[PDB]
């Protein structure tokens, strides 16, 4: 299987620094871009940074919120990605995940850092086993198109993230066939054809905007009965 | 595009 194991989190004072590490196994790490994404109760899921390949001169890009303070880097010889965090602020508090592949198939377990465009989804939907339910993802800039490479990621309890769909319509390896991704009208959509009890979870969509990602607020899916 | 490698 694929594992992304994080380390480095902890308590740090405002103005402080911390370095996070993530070691990958089970896939050809060096062939894929890597990202850091953080979660806070306040700001939800927030994409932080990406790093591309050796053939891209390890090019990086950052969220505006961290640009000039955070540095993402990788060591392909150690199958590892890192995040150096400087000049930390209270708003940087959160659970930090390394994630990547097509485009957010794999997520680490998260490491907690304590410093002490809108993508719209349905807040909640209720379904029952065997029903067909469609979750949607809207962009504040206009239509969602294939240029937004919509991804769908599932969060189950204990902050367990799994990528389900990437590139609008592509089912991540070993993802159940009842999940499918598409564009419906001006939105991206996740359809579950025959919802199952265990599908009760929070589902986040992510959209790409030229050089960065924006995550929706998540949909809490209840599967009653 | 982002990382489109399968």
């Amino acid at each position: 299987q694929v594992q992304l194991q994080e380390s480095g989190g902890g308590l740090v004072q405002p103005g402080g620094s911390m370095k996070l590490s993530c070691v990958a196994s089970g896939f050809t790490f060096s062939n894929y871009w890597m990202n850091w994404v953080r979660q806070s109760p306040e700001k939800g899921l927030e994409w932080v940074a990406e790093i591309r390949l050796k053939s891209n001169n390890y090019a990086t890009h950052y969220a505006e919120s961290v640009k000039g303070r955070f540095t993402i880097s990788r060591d392909d010889s150690k199958s590892s990605v890192y995040l150096q965090m400087n000049n930390l602020r209270a708003e940087d508090t959160g659970i930090y995940y390394c994630t990547g592949v097509g485009q957010f198939a794999y997520w680490g377990q998260g490491t907690t850092v304590t410093v002490s465009i809108v993508v719209t989804q349905e807040s909640a939907l209720t379904t029952s086993p065997g029903e067909t339910v469609t979750l949607t993802c809207r962009s504040s800039t206009g239509a969602v198109t294939t240029s937004n490479y919509a991804n769908w990621v599932q969060e189950k309890p204990d902050h367990l993230f799994t990528g389900l769909i990437g590139g609008t319509n592509n089912r991540a390896p070993g993802v159940p066939a009842r999940f499918s991704g598409s564009l419906i009208g001006d939105k991206a959509a996740l359809t579950i054809t025959g919802a199952q009890t265990e599908d009760e979870a929070i589902y986040f969509c992510a959209l790409w905007y030229s050089n960065h990602w924006v995550f929706g607020g998540g949909t809490k899916l209840t599967v009653l009965g | 595009a982002p990382d489109t490698r399968p």
